[PDB]
């Protein structure tokens, strides 16, 4: 889940 | 004013691919800065679509579904802009320190897939494409890839992306009936043009390993779990007119 992550941190 | 403003106000500003100018070009190199580029880049794309007008109004899942199909199509048509502006379409300006020039495109074995992106660059100018209608082009087409089975909820994306149809129409307003006509024809020749990238990135990660290419955290995942969907039929892109 790299992308989700990318996704919830900005 | 208000959807112009905003859409100016978001618009990422520039991104370097961090290459190094100074080492001969290689197959790796080029390849391995791109998909560094494409990360940064992506950080960029999810800033400024959760930033974009009624964006939340899509479930949470869609809303990280359609960045990640729409990718590639919006880094090719930001790259064709940034090129007509930059170059003139003289070269593909990927980055103020990652322009590519004949040879590059051919070191990178992507000639092919270059060549019709340095053509939508052309585009840009044989259509006088002004900034205003790019922004809100770049922005519909985020909108323009969906599962065919459908999103989680359809119906908040459908209004969506009708909004944002409507919102070229004002900016464009028998001249209005053509300049949509030329502008859909546009955004729908973004789609071929991603369709190849991505069946070339798909095969660069298979087989990275093998030719000693980089591909950062983010793209692989997107490329291996999210890609796929795309090349084997299960999300497709919306055309305006028929293929
Ligand atoms: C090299 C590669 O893996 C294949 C196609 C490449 C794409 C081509 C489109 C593109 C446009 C940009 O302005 C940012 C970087 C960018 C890419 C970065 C990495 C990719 C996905």
């Amino acid at each position: 889940g790299a992308f989700q992550n990318l996704f919830q941190s900005v | 004013p208000i959807f112009l403003n905003v859409l100016e106000a978001i618009e990422p500003g520039v991104v370097c691919a961090g290459h190094d100018n100074n080492q001969p070009d290689s197959f790796a190199a080029l390849l391995s800065s791109l998909n560094e580029l494409g990360e940064r880049q992506l950080v960029h794309v999810v800033k400024w679509a959760k930033a974009l007008p009624g964006f939340r109004n899509l479930h949470v899942d869609d809303q990280m579904a359609v960045i990640q199909y729409s990718w590639m199509g919006l880094m090719v048509f930001a790259m064709g802009w940034r090129s007509f502006t930059n170059v003139n379409s003289r070269m593909l300006y990927f980055a103020p320190d990652l322009v590519f020039n004949e040879y590059r495109m051919h070191k990178s074995r992507m000639y092919s897939q270059c060549v019709r992106m340095r053509h939508l660059s052309q585009e840009f100018g044989w259509l006088q494409i002004t900034p205003q209608e790019f922004l809100c082009m770049k922005a519909l087409l985020l909108f323009s890839i969906i599962p065919v089975d459908g999103l989680k909820n359809q119906k908040f994306f459908d209004e969506l992306r009708m909004n944002y149809i409507k919102e070229l129409d004002r900016i464009i307003a028998t001249s209005c009936s053509r300049r949509f006509y030329q502008l859909t024809k546009l955004l729908d020749s973004v789609q071929p043009i991603a369709r190849e990238l991505h069946q070339f990135t798909f095969d660069l990660l298979i087989k990275s390993h093998m030719v000693s290419v980089d591909f950062p955290e983010m793209m692989a995942e997107i490329i291996s779990v999210q890609v796929p969907k795309i090349l084997s039929g299960k999300v497709k892109p919306i055309y305006f007119h028929t293929q």
